[PDB]
């Protein structure tokens, strides 16, 4: 059931990606969409969805092929907020960032005995533009990205 | 909060090495009273006169009692003291020494002593009889009539009984004591002065040094925070405004202590206060009809919507009693309506609140009629006699706003289900929100999720782990058959607050029926004053919106709970479409964070929606391709910034790659906003995009290197044909 709102993104997407201005878009295209999108089908978790409906040139898919395959994966997902709480949770003094020391920190409470060696690790890996913080979106991404 | 302040490090050791050697005498506790003053202790180089950046025109020389003795001779000083909010000691020295005859640095001692004096324990509490007898051992207790050294012209009266009864009059002149006491005992030359001559203030000073200084510094400290903190009337003044019934309230104290959590509640109607205690049910889900503040009904749900709160809108009523016959119509057995009975107590109760008035009787049929007579002008209604029933109609010269007139009726409640037991219903506890220890909840986890997830070797998935933990077993909030939308915990909690009052005295069942109002995502309100309990026992009372997402910010959220907002605030809420603020610190940085591909596309996405024109038409013409493309160019670039093997790196690198990814976009977006006719709606958007990336960049330059700007930065680069060697040429930017 997606809202209308939430096709008017899944067009404004699946359109940009689509060069030769038609309706359909290639695998490799579909698998753009996707990413810019905010998700990352694997290289052969791809198919299955592309797969199925081969009413095509045995390779591409059109506009409702696409909105009616997001679903499979998006008729359940609702997990979005909660991670968004869960940043809000870490992020203990309200600067919209998470600092090692906040990390540690709540980590303990929680229960977890943490390196000060291995925790200015964690916010590390985590963290992509490197200044030393996450921010909600590397969060996200960490936290999500399988 | 640092003390000491040095003006000009202009000597060498020679001017340093003696402002030290002259704190380092001073007792450090005694320091941590002037800094709770707020004082500040200010050390110059050569600043004798008014020439200070802080010793112009403020408070100054008002009446002459100047220095140990008097002089007033100001310009020669070089010791002087800002009297009168903020004590401002200020201190200046030349050349080598204060040590021969130290009676130089006494004024510096003394002129010190005049910061706690008047605040020290002289008065602040006040003289308590501890300096007001030991001032009366002017000569009565100790064979030494020697006070020669602080008592001349205001205390030569050897004459007088120094108590209470003249001691207040001059404050001062008690000060002036104090102060050469404290310069004598702590005059590096001149200690057992004090001890020879003064046989008790010198007791007193160091019982002072002993622990008395720290006494003060402790007292002034305790009120530093119950100064100036949150006003929020704690105690019973807020179960006043609480309507929650004491007992209940008293009966949760319990609950928030054994498992530590803050409960919220909204304000709960007073005309319900009582008709629960009493042993009414509580208003559940099932249930939206109007409540009542006036007549019999009053505190009651009518079945009878024109006989509630919305008395006259020809439609709230018209689609008010819509509602209750629904909410029967549906659930029968479970929700219906019976007729209303009034007790003993809640008539006498509705009268000196003036909601009823008690008068004349009457006679039908053979029973007695008690009449019940209300201010209203369109229902007139009587309790009954045998069983204390109650009654209304239309007057014999008005209508009901529906169209309707009738005679005397038994006036209809609504009534759940209790116990096989129409009960009528009033009003349930509606919880703001429900804070647990952070704690709590990992004593929730069952033992061995909580390890098999720890227990794991990559530092990132053991917290991608833990997180997830905290969420299904915290954060998460399932929807339900009866209890709303709530946690699990939440309902666990929801329990025990239930057999609580149950357990004290309460026949209405549960009292508290649904998840707590930050998920009421549908149609949230905003209530004023909020009743809190933490997890002690103490009752307080917000007053704001705002004081009560303050009083969350400093009691809650940053002190190991926790809790979650409102998933509507800061959006328009659907059903009463309504919009609620709550400061959001992801959103706090947004303004400085490069958006992301997708809350990009998103973004065009709308204004689409909006201005029913899209960034590109689907067109012949080849600048709106041009236009396409490029916009399809952005999208990469932004996701290129956001890119997970980013971590190969080292966080050098990381600032200085993305930085470039940064400025990359900046470009194909300043590419666009010189294009061809791009709406505004998206000239306005991307003329935003921009003012991120750029202090997104700017930001990412402040980590490291900072003498460069984003402007300039970006002039010095080549976006043309050839970009190889341009961010060869960003790497030399900086240098
Ligand atoms: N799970 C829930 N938690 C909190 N409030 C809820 C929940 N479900 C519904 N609500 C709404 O909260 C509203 C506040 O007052 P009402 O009793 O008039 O109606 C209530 C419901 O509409
Ligand atoms: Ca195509
Ligand atoms: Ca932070
Ligand atoms: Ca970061
Ligand atoms: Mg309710």
């Amino acid at each position: 059931q997606l809202t209308e709102e939430q096709i008017a993104e899944f067009k404004e997407a699946f359109s940009l990606f689509d060069k030769d201005g038609d309706g359909t878009i290639t695998t490799k295209e579909l698998g753009t969409v996707m990413r810019s999108l905010g998700q990352n089908p694997t290289e052969a978790e791809l198919q299955d969805m592309i797969n199925e409906v081969d009413a095509d040139g045995n390779g591409t898919i059109d506009f409702p092929e696409f909105l009616t395959m997001m679903a499979r994966k998006m008729k359940d997902t609702d997990s979005e907020e909660e991670i968004r709480e869960a940043f809000r949770v870490f992020d203990k003094d309200g600067n919209g960032y998470i600092s090692a020391a906040e990390l540690r920190h709540v980590m303990t409470n929680l229960g977890e005995k943490l390196t000060d060696e291995e925790v200015d690790q964690m916010i590390r890996e985590a963290d992509i533009d490197g200044d030393g913080q996450v921010n909600y979106e590397e969060f996200v991404q960490m936290m999500t990205a399988k | 909060n640092n003390l000491v302040k040095t003006e000009f490090t202009n000597e060498t050791l020679d001017k340093i090495q003696q402002t030290q050697d002259l704190l380092k005498k001073i007792p450090k506790d005694v320091l941590e009273i002037y800094s709770e003053l707020g004082g500040e202790i200010y050390f110059t180089d050569i600043d004798l006169v008014e020439h200070k950046e802080l010793q112009d025109l403020s408070e100054e020389e008002k009446n002459s009692m100047n220095s140990r003795g008097e002089k007033v001779p100001f310009a020669s000083r070089f010791v002087f003291e800002k009297k009168r909010e903020t004590p401002k000691l200020i201190i200046n020295i030349k050349d080598y020494a204060i040590n021969s005859e130290q009676s130089k640095e006494v004024y510096y001692e003394i002129g010190k002593g005049i910061s706690l004096d008047i605040i020290s324990k002289d008065k602040s509490l006040d003289p308590e009889f501890l300096n007001l007898i030991k001032s009366l051992s002017d000569d009565s207790d100790s064979s030494d009539l020697l006070f020669s050294q602080k008592f001349k012209e205001k205390l030569e009266l050897n004459n007088k009984s120094i108590d209470i009864n003249f001691i207040k009059e001059n404050l001062t002149e008690f000060q002036h004591a104090f102060s050469l006491a404290f310069s004598y005992y702590f005059a590096p030359d001149h200690r057992t002065v004090l001890e020879l001559y003064a046989p008790d203030m010198f007791e007193y000073m160091n019982k002072l040094e002993k622990g008395g200084f720290e006494k003060i510094s402790e007292s002034l400290k305790k009120e530093g925070v119950e100064k100036d903190r949150i006003d929020v009337l704690k105690g019973e003044k807020a179960l006043k405004a609480s309507g929650l019934v004491p007992e209940h309230a008293d009966a949760f104290k319990k609950i928030a202590r054994e498992l530590n959590t803050y409960i919220l509640f909204r304000p709960v109607n007073k005309l319900a206060t009582n008709l629960i205690k009493s042993g009414v049910a509580t208003k559940g889900l099932n249930v939206h009809g109007k409540s009542s503040d006036w007549g019999p009904v009053a505190g009651y749900i009518p079945f009878d919507q024109d006989l509630s709160k919305k008395h006259g809108q020809q439609l709230a009523v018209e689609k008010g009693n819509l509602e209750n016959k629904k909410s029967i119509t549906e659930h029968e057995g479970e929700i219906g309506k019976i007729p209303l009975k009034l007790d003993h107590l809640r008539i006498e109760e509705l009268k000196e609140n003036g909601i009823i008035l008690k008068g004349k009787k009457e006679i039908d049929n053979g029973k007695k009629y008690y009449l019940l007579e209300s201010n209203n002008q369109v229902y007139e209604f009587r309790i009954s006699d045998e069983n204390n029933e109650v009654q209304y109609k239309t007057k014999e010269g008005k209508i009901t706003v529906l169209g309707e007139k009738f005679n005397w009726r038994n006036i209809e409640v609504m009534a759940k289900n209790v116990e096989g037991v129409l009960k009528p219903l009033t009003a349930d506890y509606d919880l703001f929100a429900l804070a647990p220890s952070l704690t709590e909840i990992k004593k929730q986890i069952p033992q061995k999720e909580w390890d098999k997830v720890v227990n794991t070797p990559n530092s990132l998935e053991k917290q991608k782990g833990v997180t997830n933990l905290l969420i299904k077993y915290g954060i998460e909030r399932k929807p339900d058959s009866t209890k709303g939308t709530l946690s699990n915990w939440q309902k666990q909690m929801l329990d025990r607050l239930n057999e609580a009052v149950k357990y004290t005295g309460y026949t209405g069942g549960d009292v508290v029926n649904h998840g707590t109002e930050q998920d009421n995502e549908e149609f949230p309100e905003k209530d004023n004053e909020i009743f809190i309990i933490n997890p002690e026992g103490e009752f307080i009372l917000t007053k704001n919106w705002e004081m009560t997402g303050r009083f969350i910010e400093k009691n809650i959220t940053g002190k190991d709970y926790l809790y979650y907002f409102n998933r509507s605030y800061n959006k328009i809420a659907p059903g009463n479409k309504a919009y609620i603020e709550w400061t959001d610190p992801i959103t706090k940085a947004k303004i400085n964070t490069i958006p992301t591909s997708a809350e990009f596309i998103k973004n065009l996405s709308s204004i689409r929606r909006s201005s029913n024109v899209g960034v590109y038409k689907d067109s012949g013409d080849k600048d709106e391709f041009a236009k396409k493309e490029s916009v399809k160019k952005i999208a990469g670039y932004l996701s290129d910034y956001y890119n997970s093997a980013n971590h190969i790196f080292s966080q050098e690198k990381k600032r200085k790659i993305s930085i470039f990814r940064g400025i990359q976009a900046y470009n194909e977006i300043e590419n666009v906003l010189k294009s061809k006719q791009i709406a505004p709606e998206y000239k306005n958007y991307f003329q935003y995009l921009k003012e991120r990336i750029t202090n997104q960049v700017q930001l990412l330059l402040t980590h490291q290197k900072s003498n460069i700007e984003f402007k300039l930065l970006y002039k010095q680069l080549n976006f043309t044909e050839n970009e190889t060697d341009n961010f060869e040429v960003f790497q030399k930017i900086i240098d």
